[PDB]
């Protein structure tokens, strides 16, 4: 994913 | 004489839950397809002999 995209601050939101 | 409470307060339990799924593929269609069923030789005879 791009480094600016939403959709990857959501994957980085999980699996906590 | 004693009387119990209406109701005994529980310990509370957190889950977390993670669901992963990765899905790839690919496909592939190449080639010269010929066909494989034709017709042959024909040979026919006809007479009257009266």
């Amino acid at each position: 994913l791009p480094k600016g995209s939403t959709t990857r601050d959501a994957v980085d939101r999980t699996l906590g | 004489l004693a009387t119990p409470s209406p109701f005994d307060m529980e310990k509370m339990v957190w889950l977390d839950v993670n669901i992963l799924e990765i899905r790839k593929s690919v496909l592939e269609n190449f080639g010269v397809d010929w066909s494989k069923q034709i017709p042959g030789p024909f040979a026919a005879f006809g007479k009257d002999f009266v």
